[PDB]
């Protein structure tokens, strides 16, 4: 189950 | 970083960043929140990115040494070094929200930003969660529900339905019910929903928007697909 | 680390390389090292590998910022930043060099473990040459030089042609002449002698030890492909 | 130009 990555600008 | 200027710490964050320094581009980020000014769209995403990188590296350690310890219990040193990344990662989870509370949240008058700060603040009890053992997961859970749940109520009643902030809420509050709080039947019923509502007001954007908006539809089902 | 046993140190390092935490991995190293016992073979290989990855990412984000602070070249926070991180980057390699100093190489009197750490040396007195600008750069180019030399020397008449630990300070001593000293020519004379040396060698080798040795046979390919 | 690698035990 994947959240929002949110790891890149 | 209080004598540094902050139009200066946004570019070290932003140059942080590019050299994947995400501890200092976390730092960087903190500094800027202190100096007690609100923080532009791009700033809070600068925020965001940058801790999200930082805790993201802790969780997977924290993932890897939990399953080693694990099958250890099927010397006390991979109990130990997990508690050890375990607690790093609470200080930074308990630094974010400190932020938030002092004073993104109650300075962020608009739906754009509440809502933004709202999303970090039950990702962050979120990653608590993970990690929390007994009756104090209990009320970190709590914690992170009633986050997602006013940043939820806001959204829908601020936002289109495909608001890409909109849209990650939802996707990451979905992923809270599943994997935190035991409810896959109500994850399930938020990402379909989220999704169907997305798709009905996708007609209403430009090329652009709809390029942001269908890249986060796509995790829903991603999800969707996995779950059932 | 001074409080806990070599053992446990030892034992964290590997947990910390199996959750990618490398500064963790290199304090734990750090401290096994100051406990005053020589190092076996696997131990010196957890050292340089939780070293290796420190320096490798402060090196690639030196490289970063130097590129983004050059074509700034063509405010004072890119120059700033990339001090810092240089100034991090040289902190670990005095720290590496002190180690083997006090007392990892003097302490060496097998022809593997010291040409391990002397390898060692010179691959650190190399990464302070390639942030160094002027005279500084001259010693200290010098002093990468004279580590591989004497490392050289000791493998040429103690080691066979095949050995791993020989070809990796051979591949890195090329490298250190084609990219530090301005010498291609000795760079690919270097690797080309030492790949047919390795060869002509390699009948003498069990399946497992052919695997070995000729993995590092194609990097010293690899880069006389590249240099020709 | 490529030295050894040296990230994995
Ligand atoms: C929770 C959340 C956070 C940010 C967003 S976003 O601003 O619409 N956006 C951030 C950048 C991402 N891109 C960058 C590179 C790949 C993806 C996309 C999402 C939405 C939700
Ligand atoms: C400079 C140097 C260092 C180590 C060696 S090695 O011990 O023969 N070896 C280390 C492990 C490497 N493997 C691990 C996974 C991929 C490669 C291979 C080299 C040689 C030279
Ligand atoms: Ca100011
Ligand atoms: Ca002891
Ligand atoms: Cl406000
Ligand atoms: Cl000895």
């Amino acid at each position: 189950a994947g959240s929002i990555p949110g790891r890149r600008s | 970083m209080g004598s540094m200027e902050r139009a200066s710490l946004i570019q070290k964050a932003k140059l942080a960043e590019q050299a994947e320094r995400y501890e200092d581009m976390a730092a960087f980020m903190k500094g800027a929140v202190e100096k007690g000014e609100e923080l532009s769209c791009e700033e809070r995403n600068l925020l965001s990115v940058a801790y999200k990188n930082v805790v993201g590296g802790q969780r997977a350690a924290w993932r890897v040494l939990s399953s080693i310890e694990q099958k250890s219990n099927e010397g006390p040193e991979v109990r130990e070094y997990r508690e050890k990344v375990e607690t790093e990662l609470q200080g930074v989870c308990d630094t974010v929200l400190g932020l938030l509370d002092s004073h993104l949240i109650k300075e962020a008058g608009d739906a754009e930003s509440r809502v933004f700060y709202l999303k970090m603040k039950g990702d962050y009890y979120r990653y608590l969660a993970e990690v929390a053992t007994g009756d104090d997961k209990k009320r970190i859970i709590d914690s992170a529900r009633s986050a997602y749940q006013e940043a939820m109520d806001i959204s829908k009643k601020e936002m289109p339905p495909t608001n890409p902030i909109r849209l990650g809420l939802a996707l990451n509050f979905s992923v809270f019910h599943y994997e935190i709080a035991n409810s896959p039947e109500e994850a399930i019923s938020l990402a379909k929903t989220t999704f169907d509502e997305a798709m009905a007001d996708l007609h209403t954007l430009s090329e652009d928007s709809y390029k942001d908006s269908t890249l986060i539809m796509q995790l829903l089902r991603d999800n969707l697909t996995l779950w059932t």
